[PDB]
């Protein structure tokens, strides 16, 4: 009965990886547990239409 | 404009009719007069004390 | 004056008028209260979902996107391409490059949650400072600019709407006119 | 000097006042996470003709057919046809054949709706207001020599800034050109741009965005929205090994994480915001009439 | 609340002459070709080719002129109005838009409590007017540019004077009642009589 | 000295193309004469279902 | 020839661009009137 | 209804044949055409519009 991590973060916490090199979304929840470098990309959110 | 010239004149309009309706409804006579300035009134420090 | 009024109301019919096919941003109330048609979605288990989960008043979107959470973004592109979707909250430059790929893919006007992509790291580790130093060294020169030129920056009168049917009708009426002239041959 | 002299020499702790980030500032102190998108910026002050030609040949062939049924408008109906595209009231010919009259009626109805569609297309062209762009970005040929183009223009930055360090690491020759193009006052440089004592100006992005968003008249022109620029951000500088850095970064991403940063962006920023000539198409008119008199000079020799 | 037409005239005065020259090359003839060009340029065999060319160019020129005159009169109207309190030429004003309020009014206190209105406050403290008719006569003689006031008074002033026009925003939707003393026996039946005027059309009679 | 680098198939950023013969990459060019600097990566073909 | 007072018909017809006037005064005046009709 | 009964008892008698129960049901009746007009609080109808 526990909240645990999955995906690239869950496999990084298990030590299966060494450094996430990916378009990783920076937010409060990830920064509580792992560390971030200074970002390379800056963008917001948008809606895709047809 | 006028430091000292005070006369009775004829005041009428919207709220005058409202006051006439209230005096027609409620049992009271009434005195109508203007205010000594041209201002509503704001909270301000007097320049003494 | 009737054909001038026809010019006037065709200018009213195709020039200025434009139905709202887009959403004009997050502050559209039609997506604040959805239905069976206005389908918005996000990628399954992303930080956009957690960011909308922290939003205390947008719980309707968080409880609605669970019907449409997708594994990969290509699933979302193919779903909105096949008219299964109607909106998709996503980061901007990815959809800009997909708009450079597919012309029908169009972003929205409003731009919110201005965040950043960096490099994921562990805890206290001897590879913490030099990665950020190399990234900032890439930002000070045009190496980021060259990577933008390779991927980010690189993208990829008419009268055919209501007069092409007129073109087909004029091209078809010639045969009927010549047929009426064969009727006049049958008279003469 | 300044805030770096206050923090490095430990007379303070951190700087809430804004600061750019380069390599030596990362050497002397440690920055926070970025909280606002603030780079740098520069401010300154087809087949229709083919199918109509095919339909013209169709009209000429049916006119030949009218000549065959029921004596000078055999191939000479071209002048009547493309004279009656435009309703010029030119005496051309009155066709005795009913087929030619019905065909010219269909042609003229198509021409009326064609010119109506062309007026609608010009109104749609009027919808798109063009915005000319003199400088495409930092890789402009204007950033190689100002006298390569016919007016030698001028641009600079603020003194003692890290943008000057970026220039001295990128373009020392353009730093030597900017030596004669320096300035002191930011609003003085704004007055220099308005009155004409300065052509372009390089500074940070959002400061110029806010000063252009309240610029009266909206005559100032930007270059894109931060495309070919430094692509950096603002942060808070802390000491090497500060105990507050983790909590400050968590609080900054929390303020990002609820739209409160977006609320302050909405509060503190307001990013608001043509004659009778078509001389491109008029130069096309001159070129086509030159081609027409060239074709007439070709037809003169027979 | 053209020169390009002169260029067209020079061009057609070249065109008619070269048309008569082409008629003279391979044949009142001069006046006949001139008057034929008079019929051509205003829309009232090798030379007929340049004639139909110039007729097409004349129609596309007059169609483009109809288009850009409609452009100049349709789109150039609605940029004159003020966008209310959220105007950046009022949020960040200058010495151009002159806006003010009545001296010692509660609207000034309402702007004073809101601490994001100090710039407009320091703008309007330069033009504090005594009465409303001062502001009316000053904006009437183009010595003002805007004025901050309640709704129905300015609606009545727009009804009296057609040049006075309000704005579209309706913010701080407040109410007017009857100013009173402290705890007093003249409190209950007054509000009862006001609401009795509200339940019938006596408020509409006053309207 | 060797770092395990995990990634996800990002549609503008991470392109996963099958090898030519066996563990090799076709070194194709860009529009500016730059060869596409590919790398050997290991991953599944589909998801868990 | 008979367009003395009968020029009203062709005059208001050339307002809308729907007899050939032989007079030079007629041609210049009809041209001015038709230019005014085009701008109208 | 009380304001109408203090204003127009005859129109209250006309509304006696014209009653309804559901607010959104009367909204649907306006959508289909089963009703010509509806007297209601103004800001709620502004939010519904
Ligand atoms: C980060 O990289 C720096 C170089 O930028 C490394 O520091 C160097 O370590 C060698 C060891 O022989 C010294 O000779 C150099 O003088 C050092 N350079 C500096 C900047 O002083 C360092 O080992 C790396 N690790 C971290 C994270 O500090
Ligand atoms: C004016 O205010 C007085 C307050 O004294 C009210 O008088 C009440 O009148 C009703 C009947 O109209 C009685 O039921 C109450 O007992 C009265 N109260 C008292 C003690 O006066 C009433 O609101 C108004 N009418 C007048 C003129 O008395
Ligand atoms: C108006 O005010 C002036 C100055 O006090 C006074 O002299 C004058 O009598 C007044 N006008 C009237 C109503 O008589
Ligand atoms: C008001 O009250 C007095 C008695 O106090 C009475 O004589 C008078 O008629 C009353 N006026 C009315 C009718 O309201
Ligand atoms: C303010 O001070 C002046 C003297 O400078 C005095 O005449 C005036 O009455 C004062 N204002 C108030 C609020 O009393
Ligand atoms: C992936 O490989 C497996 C082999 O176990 C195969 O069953 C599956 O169809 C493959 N999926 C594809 C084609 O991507």
């Amino acid at each position: 009965n526990k909240k645990e991590w999955n995906g690239m973060m869950g496999e990084l916490l298990s030590g299966q990886a060494d450094m996430i090199v990916a378009p990783l979304t920076i937010n409060n929840e990830r920064a509580q547990y792992i560390e971030f470098s200074k970002p390379f990309k800056y963008q917001g959110l948008t809606i895709l239409v047809k | 404009g006028s430091p000292r010239h005070t006369v009775p004149q004829c005041c009428y309009g919207f709220c005058i009719d409202l006051l006439i309706k209230l005096a027609r409804t409620m049992n009271f006579t009434y005195e109508v007069h203007l205010v000594a300035d041209g201002k509503f009134g704001t909270q301000e420090r007097v320049n003494n004390s | 004056i009737i054909v001038a009024s026809y010019t006037a109301n065709l200018a009213a019919f195709l020039v200025l008028d434009r139905p709202e096919e887009r959403i004009t941003g997050i502050n559209d109330p039609r997506l604040r209260n959805p239905s069976d048609k206005f389908i918005y979605a996000t990628v399954k288990q992303s930080s956009v979902d957690i960011y909308f989960r922290r939003q205390v008043e947008l719980s309707t979107m968080y409880r609605h996107m669970e019907k449409h959470n997708y594994e990969s973004a290509a699933e979302a592109i193919q779903a909105v391409r096949d008219n299964k979707l109607h909106a998709f909250i996503w980061d901007s430059a990815v959809l800009e490059f997909e708009a450079s790929q597919k012309c029908d893919l169009v972003t929205t006007g409003e731009l919110f949650f201005r965040s950043g992509f960096g490099i994921g790291m562990r805890k206290d580790s001897p590879w913490k400072q030099n990665v950020s130093l190399s990234i900032l060294k890439s930002h000070e020169n045009g190496f980021m600019e060259d990577l933008d030129k390779t991927w980010v920056r690189y993208q990829e009168t008419l009268t055919f709407e209501n007069m092409a049917g007129v073109f087909m009708l004029v091209a078809g009426g010639i045969v009927a006119g010549i047929f009426l002239i064969f009727i006049e041959i049958a008279y003469k | 000097n300044g805030m770096i002299g206050e923090v490095v020499y430990q007379r303070a702790v951190m700087a809430v006042g804004s600061l750019t980030i380069n390599e030596e500032r990362s050497e002397v102190v440690d920055f926070s996470v970025p909280f606002v998108e603030t780079g740098i910026s520069v401010m300154v002050s087809a087949s229709v003709w083919v199918m109509m030609f095919v339909m013209l040949l169709i009209v000429s062939a049916i006119a030949v057919f009218v000549f065959e049924y029921f004596s000078f408008t055999i191939g000479k109906a071209i002048w009547l046809l493309w004279g009656l595209v435009f309703n010029n009231s030119v005496p051309v010919q009155n066709p005795k054949g009913t087929t030619s009259k019905i065909m010219v009626s269909v042609w003229a109805f198509f021409a009326v709706i064609f010119l109506a569609s062309y007026t609608a297309n010009l109104a749609a062209f009027m919808i798109q207001e063009e915005f000319v762009d003199q400088v495409t970005g930092l890789s402009d040929k204007k950033f190689q020599r100002p006298h390569d183009y016919s007016p030698p223009f001028r641009f600079g930055t603020v003194p003692a800034g890290s943008t000057e360090r970026n220039i001295r690491n990128n373009y020392p020759y353009m730093h030597q050109y900017m030596t004669r193009f320096n300035q002191r006052g930011v609003e003085d440089a704004l007055v220099s741009l308005k009155t004409g004592k300065l052509d372009a100006f390089i500074y940070d992005a959002a400061v110029l965005n806010y000063k252009a968003g309240r610029d009266e008249g909206c005559k100032l022109v930007t270059i894109g929205s931060g495309y070919i620029f430094a692509t950096t951000g603002y942060g808070i500088a802390l000491q090497k090994g500060s105990p507050w850095k983790r909590q400050i970064d968590l609080a900054l991403l929390q303020f990002v994480g609820d739209g409160e940063m977006e609320e302050l962006e909405t509060l503190w920023l307001t990013g608001i915001c043509s004659s009778q000539l078509d001389i491109d198409n008029m130069a096309g008119v001159f070129y086509m009439l030159a081609a027409a008199m060239a074709l007439s000079l070709i037809t003169f020799i027979w | 609340k053209s020169t390009l037409w002169l260029l067209v005239g020079l061009s057609v005065h070249v065109v008619a002459v070269m048309l008569y020259l082409l008629d003279r090359f391979s044949p009142l003839t001069l006046s006949s070709a001139m008057w034929f060009s008079w019929g051509v340029l205003l829309n009232s065999f090798s030379a007929r080719i340049l004639g139909m060319v110039w007729a097409g160019f004349a129609m596309i020129i007059v169609a483009s002129y109809t288009a850009n005159l409609a452009a100049f009169l349709v789109l150039d109207r609605p940029e004159e109005r003020i966008t209310g309190i959220n105007d950046p030429r009022l949020r960040n004003p200058s010495d151009k838009f002159i806006y003010a309020t009545v001296k010692q009014s509660s609207v000034d206190i309402y702007f004073r409590r809101q601490v994001e209105l100090s710039t407009m406050y320091r703008h309007m403290e330069k033009h504090n007017y005594e009465s409303a008719a001062e502001a009316i006569q000053a904006v009437r003689d183009n010595k003002l540019h805007a004025f901050i006031w309640d709704s129905a008074v300015l609606e009545f002033e727009a009804s009296q004077k057609c040049d006075l026009v309000t704005t579209g925003e309706l913010f701080f939707r407040s109410g007017f009642g009857i100013g009173m003393r402290k705890d007093s026996p003249w409190k209950q039946n007054v509000s009862l009589s006001i609401l009795k005027s509200h339940e019938n059309g006596f408020m509409e009679d006053l309207d | 000295t060797r770092l395990k680098i995990v990634t996800i198939h990002q549609e503008p950023f991470v392109y996963v193309k099958p090898t030519m013969s066996d563990g090799t990459c076709k070194e194709e060019f860009t529009v500016n004469g730059d060869p596409v600097k590919k790398v050997i990566c290991t991953g599944p073909n589909d998801t868990s279902p």
